[PDB]
């Protein structure tokens, strides 16, 4: 996908996380967890149903039209009606191919965004108390406890709280 | 050491393959197909409305071929015609049959006005045993077979029926062809015979044809049907010097038609679907369908494709 995060700098994704698109998994001095975020994860699933629910009622309500089957030839006449038919199916067929060609790179990209967006916000939030391993992981240069851990995770980390010590460890 | 966090996304130990512009086997974690590919065993009968004709198919209904009685005063937004229908009357074609077939169908009821017709001198309803209904020698009951008198008289008939009604009418009479000449003379003195129709801007001749034809139903002796519509404010007059098989009536025409037929040997069932192909009804939401181009109602677009899935998920990467 165009951002390069699923399936690129972040190397897999998580089958044990069954509550959420996206989410984070730490390590601290009081252990490990996976928890899923549902801000990223709301604004996939809304853009993905979003896309399913403008596929699934445009109007093709039609009655009375053409024959289409014929038991033997008759020629002129029968060569447009099988003519027509042939190439209204062809056309049909061609945008149903194209319009999930087109939707499914679109999805993916959107997913692969979603996934760069969320590692964005934690960067931002991290500002100069942590480090980016190249992994999709943030190396942080500071203790940071379980109630650190989900401050970071619901958007309420100070960073100023940490910073001196950060600073501190990360150049020296 | 230092505390980690890592972003990342979900999995499963299997996903489904999609296409996209550049590859076209890519994993992702859900899809939903969008090609229908099932079909119903049977036809719903709601909520569109249908008429079964069963046995008789459309243009023997309209004639009123014996067998066809259930459907007088039928109407329909789409009449099933049976592949297994069966002629039960005397031997006929329709020169333009399609148009008639068509017109009849879109129209979406059959709503016979009887007239009186006061044939001159002529003798009226004459029977075949081509058309034998309940075992009795009979004809088509919207159509009435002229012959000669018994003291030989078939003049020159001349009737006029003018559409002052808020309807357009639409009469369907015909034309009787002998084997020979002599046939010709034994039903009709006059040799040849023909018919005339007219109203305000049309008119036409048809004349009979004479000639030795394949047994149908035991016989060599044919029918043709014609058929002419009455606008409100036009009329119809009807010349003959023998051959005509009268008309005993008009059918009512809607003034908006929007109804169609559909040829199949589907069952009507108790489903309920908007949907019917001559292979069944379909039940779906899916926006493509594969199973037929013949599709009747509120149908998702036939297409070529026997599967396209549609991406719900990311790209899935396990382990
Ligand atoms: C009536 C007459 O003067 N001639 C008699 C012949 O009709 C008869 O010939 C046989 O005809 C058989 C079929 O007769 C039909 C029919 O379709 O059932 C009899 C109908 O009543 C008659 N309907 C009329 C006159 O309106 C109908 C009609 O003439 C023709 O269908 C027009 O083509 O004829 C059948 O064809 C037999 O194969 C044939 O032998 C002979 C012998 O019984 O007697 C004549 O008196
Ligand atoms: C019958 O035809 C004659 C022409 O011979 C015409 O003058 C007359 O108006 C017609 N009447 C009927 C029965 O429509
Ligand atoms: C419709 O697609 C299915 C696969 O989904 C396939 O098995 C079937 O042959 C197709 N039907 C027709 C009429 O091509």
């Amino acid at each position: 996908g165009l951002f390069g995060a699923i399936a690129g700098f972040i190397e897999n994704g998580w089958q044990g996380l069954i509550d959420g698109w996206y989410g984070f998994r730490h390590q601290n001095a009081e252990g490990t967890g996976t928890a899923a975020d549902l801000k990223s994860t709301q604004a996939a699933i809304d853009q993905i149903n979003g896309k399913l629910n403008r596929l699934i009622e445009k109007t093709n309500d039609k009655y009375h039209q053409i024959e289409k089957e014929f038991e033997q030839v008759e020629g002129r006449i029968q060569d447009l009606e099988k003519y027509v038919e042939d190439t209204k199916i062809d056309l049909w067929s061609y945008n149903a191919e194209l319009l999930v060609a087109l939707e499914n790179q679109h999805t993916i990209d959107v997913t692969d965004s979603e996934m760069n967006k969320l590692f964005e916000r934690v960067r931002r939030q991290l500002r100069e108390n942590a480090e980016d391993k190249g992994n999709g992981c943030f190396e942080i240069f500071h203790k940071c406890d379980n109630n650190c851990i989900e401050s970071i995770r619901n958007g309420t980390y100070d960073h100023d709280i940490y910073r001196d010590e950060a600073i501190n460890n990360r150049f020296q | 050491g230092n505390p980690v966090i890592c972003m990342g996304h979900h999995a499963v130990a299997n996903g489904t393959m999609v296409k996209t512009l550049a590859d076209d086997q890519v994993e992702v974690v859900t899809a939903q197909e969008l090609v229908e590919s099932q079909n119903l065993p049977e036809l719903c009968p709601s909520p569109l409305r249908l008429v079964d004709g069963q046995t008789c198919d459309i243009i023997n209904g309209a004639l009123g071929s014996p067998g066809c009685d259930h459907l007088n005063g039928a109407e329909w937004d789409v009449f099933i015609e049976r592949p297994n229908a069966v002629d039960t009357c005397y031997p006929f074609d329709v020169p333009e049959y399609q148009s008639l077939r068509s017109i009849l169908a879109n129209n979406g009821k059959f709503e016979f006005i009887a007239e009186e017709f006061q044939w001159n001198t002529v003798k009226q309803n004459g029977k075949s045993g081509a058309c034998k209904r309940a075992n009795v020698n009979d004809f088509f009951n919207r159509l009435n077979w002229l012959v000669k008198s018994d003291g030989n008289a078939y003049p020159l008939q001349n009737l006029t029926k003018i559409n002052n009604g808020d309807y357009a009418r639409l009469y369907i009479w015909g034309v009787h062809h002998p084997s020979t000449d002599t046939e010709q003379t034994n039903l009709y003195k006059n040799n040849p015979g023909g018919v005339t129709v007219s109203t305000k801007t049309s008119q036409t001749s048809v004349v009979p044809n004479i000639g030795s034809r394949p047994l149908v139903r035991g016989l060599s002796g044919r029918v043709s049907f014609y058929w002419t519509i009455v606008e409100p404010g036009d009329l119809i007059v009807f010349n003959t010097i023998g051959n005509l098989i009268a008309p005993r009536g008009h059918y009512k025409l809607n003034n908006q038609k929007k109804s169609t037929i559909l040829n199949t040997a589907i069952p009507i069932g108790s489903c309920v679907s908007k949907c019917h192909t001559d292979k069944g009804s379909l039940s779906t939401t899916k926006p493509f369908q594969n199973i037929s181009r013949i599709a009747v109602g509120d149908c998702p677009r036939y297409v070529k494709q026997g599967s396209l899935k549609l991406a719900t998920g990311m790209r899935n990467i396990p382990e």
